[PDB]
């Protein structure tokens, strides 16, 4: 409960630096800004290379999760098995960058 | 007792931050051969106080906001973030004391991305939204090599507690049989908290244009509380010191010291180089990074079964 | 008369070539030093 | 009385911090840019008066107009001084953007920039030399430091 | 020059007026981060560009 | 009477292949400048603490207009109208008449600073060196007609600065 007790007092910190950034500076009597970007009216391009990063930066964490119980599993009893299993994963992580650059992947984003 | 502990902990982290700002400004300075801010007074020990009055009373910038509640939700989040990460850190005995901790702060520093996408969502702009996605991209990928770097130094460690980790460097040092872990780590603590000279944060558009001074500030504090968070993260897993279980001030003496030298480096670093293109470091990571990283999680992976140095999981 | 002239034996003379230091300590040095750290810390 | 003299510490308390963290917004049209660039040396020094170099126009507290407004530039300058918050000071580089200067008469030169904005500190010169800029920052600082905003409120 | 104590037409002729003239064709194929030193790669100074 | 910028062959031996992989390697040259940077922290800075300190500058320096008087207290200006007519920028505006003992002096001798550029041809136009460009560029107004000279103003400025002015010109005639 200590550590909620942190989050909630962190985070009622944080909403009193904001109370004070957004409702302290409206006792002034400045201005009204009536206010009437390179974007002039066209849609927003979908530039494909972000999501296809996107997604590879999603399917490479999901596999580097797969690869995190290491130090826990080391001191196991089979240790050739996991040293097998461990290499072959780290080689199909390599064999998937292999292929991500083969296929026109990594270019015009390098 | 552990409320006054929270506010110990909470306060000089604000204080950090600001006297972060007004040391890289002089040293800014003097590493240009001008001078720093010494006007206000005795060697500009006021300014960071001025700094804070002056931004705590201007008016904000009236962007016309597709999302309010996002739009105030983005800051309080990144200040959340910020802030409530620095509690594991073992100065000598952290705060709160987890068995995870290290997968605690990668966890979310993973997530601290929703800050930057939320200030992209909340401006119309959609220059600013590109550039938003672009930082994001970039920190999710660079987010990948850190998971893979810490998760090889965890598994040289072989537990995840951060508290075990000064046990674990008692006799020498993590940094010289992880030296080229060590380098990739230090471009990786360069390079992941948007900074030069991997800095398209500000070249061209920033990804809070239309936010209001307050949270720019609010912005900038988080960013360089996450600076010192990992500068010290760095001190203390590459560069641990020696502990005494009776004496500690002397290891609290130590790693402050080192991380002092550290953030010297960091501003070092930052005033010595021009900045690089999205591409140039896109390429930097997936073409030259990443399989230099995955040998090195494959070599440190066999060493230990090979030299019988398994370290103890307790 | 009296105005602004060099002096009757000339100036000195003025450096204009490119000089730079130029210094380093070997690759294969280095490698073998960075070996030994290695090794050092894995024992 | 206890108000007066409480709102005039606080009065002179916010004064200080507003004058000693001028982030300015300058302006690079002309030579008096080159000027400032120049004050910006390390000889010069803004940075040590507690004034930033090259800050983002949002942020800004002042602005620096430095060299010609002409007609092709006077609705970009109006928008950005719309955009920068309140409060917020004009210091005029130069004879250009005091009165013309040199292209007064020319057809296509706002006769000063004072018909756009409004101007608190004219810097005469062409250019300025950087210590008189100088000196007119620091008139700048004293400008602020006789402000008697909270005085007022609490008057009225 | 007319003949009188004025001149009747000059012309100022910039080296940087012609450079800024190729920049369409010097940042073909270029990426958008680029022209902030395909720019500084040519000394242009808009004073004598704008005249 | 021309020479090759950037026309080096690099040298494909192994020495230097392995000296470059270093170089790439290693960060030398990087390395190098960071030395580089270090070597120019330690030196002390050229700040000058203005306004407690300031510049060098020369006794020709041109500044603030001023009109001079002769040493028996009298005008020097004799309304000659030359410093009107070389004024490139039209900032001087002259009127006059004959006075009451028939003296040729001025009426109104304007300078607008605003529109001065300060090239300083009205003090070498000048025949009885009545306009100077003075020393003093510590004048910066709060208003815009305070920078709007009339014959007044000059005058109390030459008033104010002729005993640095008299010696800046003795020191400089010489050389016009
Ligand atoms: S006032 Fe003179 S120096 Fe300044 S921009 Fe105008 S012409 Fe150039
Ligand atoms: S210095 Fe030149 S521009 Fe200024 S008043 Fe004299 S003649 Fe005119
Ligand atoms: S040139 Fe000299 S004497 Fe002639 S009108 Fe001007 S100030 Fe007077």
């Amino acid at each position: 409960m200590n550590l909620m007790i942190t989050l909630l007092t962190n985070f009622t910190l944080a909403t009193l630096l904001v109370t004070i950034a957004f409702w302290l500076p409206q006792l002034n009597v400045y201005s009204e800004k009536t206010s009437p970007d390179p974007m002039g009216s066209a849609r927003l391009p979908f530039s494909m290379k972000f999501f296809l990063v996107a997604i590879t930066f999603l399917l490479f964490d999901l596999e580097i999760a797969l690869l995190l119980p290491l130090p826990w599993a080391s001191q196991t009893t089979n240790l050739n098995t996991m040293l097998t299993m461990a290499l072959l994963l780290i080689f199909l992580l390599a064999v998937s960058l292999a292929y991500e650059w083969t296929q026109k992947g990594l270019e015009w984003t390098e | 007792m552990f409320m006054i502990n929270v506010l110990t902990l909470i306060i000089p982290i604000l204080l950090a931050v600001a006297f972060l700002t007004l040391v890289e400004r002089k040293v800014l300075g003097y590493m240009q051969f001008r001078k720093g801010p010494n006007v206000v007074g005795p060697y500009g020990l006021l300014q960071p106080i001025a700094d804070a009055i002056k931004l705590f009373i201007k008016e904000p910038l009236r962007p016309a906001t597709s999302s309010i509640s996002m739009f105030i939700l983005a800051p309080i989040l990144a200040l959340t973030l910020a802030l409530t990460m620095w509690i594991p850190l073992p100065m000598p005995y952290p705060l709160i004391n987890m068995n995870l901790g290290v997968l605690f702060m990668l966890a979310m520093s993973s997530l601290a991305v929703y800050s930057i996408l939320w200030s992209g969502w909340a401006s119309n702009s959609k220059y600013a939204l590109i550039g938003a996605l672009r930082a994001v991209a970039q920190t999710i990928s660079y987010e990948v090599t850190l998971a893979i770097i810490l998760l090889s130094v965890l598994l040289m460690n072989g537990s995840f507690t951060l508290s075990t980790l000064i046990i674990t460097q008692e006799q020498v040092w993590l940094i010289f049989p992880a030296w080229p872990l060590a380098m990739m780590w230090f471009i990786s603590t360069l390079a992941e908290t948007n900074r030069a000279p991997f800095d398209l944060t500000e070249g061209e558009s920033g990804f809070n244009v239309e936010y209001a001074a307050g949270p720019f500030a609010l912005f900038f504090m988080a960013e360089y509380a996450n600076i010192i968070m990992m500068n010290i993260f760095t001190t203390t897993l590459f560069l641990g010191a020696f502990h005494n279980p009776y004496m500690p001030e002397l290891y609290t003496i130590n790693f402050t010291i080192k991380s002092l030298l550290l953030s010297i480096t960091f501003l070092w670093i930052r005033a010595s180089y021009p900045r690089f293109r999205y591409d140039q470091l896109m390429h930097l990571l997936w073409k030259n990074f990443l399989p230099l990283t995955l040998a090195l999680c494959m070599w440190h992976v066999s060493l230990p079964i090979l030299l019988s140095s398994i370290p103890p999981q307790t | 008369v009296k105005q602004d002239m060099p002096p009757v034996g000339g100036y000195g003379p003025i450096d204009y070539k490119r000089n730079l230091p130029r210094r380093g300590l070997s690759g294969y040095s280095m490698f073998a030093v960075g070996i030994g750290a290695l090794l050092f810390g894995y024992w | 009385s206890r108000g007066e003299y409480v709102v005039a510490k606080l009065d002179d308390l916010i004064n200080w911090a507003r004058r000693s963290s001028l982030w300015p917004m300058t302006f690079g049209l002309a030579c008096c840019a080159v000027e400032m660039m120049h004050m910006a040396a390390p000889r010069y020094d803004m940075d040590r008066f507690g004034v930033v170099f090259r800050a983002s126009p949002r942020q800004s507290d002042v602005m620096i107009v430095a060299g010609t407004l002409t007609n092709k530039m006077a609705p970009a300058l109006r928008k950005v001084y719309d955009q920068m918050p309140e409060p917020r000071y004009v210091v005029s580089m130069g004879s250009c953007a005091n009165g013309g200067g040199y292209y007064h008469y020319s057809y296509s030169v706002v006769r000063g920039c004072d018909r756009i904005v409004p101007v608190d500190i004219y810097v005469p010169g062409c250019p300025p030399t950087a210590e008189a800029l100088l000196y007119g920052i620091l008139q700048l600082q004293k400008k602020i430091k006789r402000e008697k905003r909270l005085r007022i409120w609490y008057r009225r | 020059s007319d003949g009188s104590s004025r001149p009747y037409r000059c012309k100022i002729k910039a080296p940087g007026f012609a450079h800024l003239a190729g920049l369409d064709k010097m940042s073909k194929g270029h990426m958008l981060a680029d022209v902030v030193a395909i720019i500084g790669t040519q000394d242009i100074v808009f004073g004598e560009v704008d005249r | 009477t021309y020479k090759y910028v950037n026309l080096r062959e690099p040298s494909m031996d192994m020495k230097s292949v392995t000296d470059r992989a270093a170089q790439t390697l290693l960060w030398t040259e990087l390395i190098r400048g960071l030395g580089m940077t270090l070597s120019y922290l330690f030196r002390e800075p050229a700040t000058i603490n203005y306004p407690f300190e300031k510049g060098p500058l020369s006794p020709r320096f041109r500044g603030e207009h001023a009109l001079r008087r002769y040493p028996s207290g009298e005008e020097r200006c004799i309304a000659c109208k030359l410093c009107e007519a070389v004024c490139p920028a039209q900032a001087i505006t002259i009127e006059a008449e004959p006075r009451a003992d028939g003296s040729r002096r001025t009426t109104r001798y304007d300078i607008d600073m605003t529109k001065c550029i300060y090239c300083g041809f009205c003090q070498e136009a000048c025949p009885v060196d009545a306009i100077v460009e003075g020393p003093n560029f510590e004048f910066s107004t709060e208003t815009h007609e305070e920078l709007l000279y009339n014959k007044e103003k000059l005058l109390n400025n030459g008033d104010k600065w002729e005993a640095e002015i008299a010696a800046n010109i003795q020191a400089d005639y010489l050389y016009r």
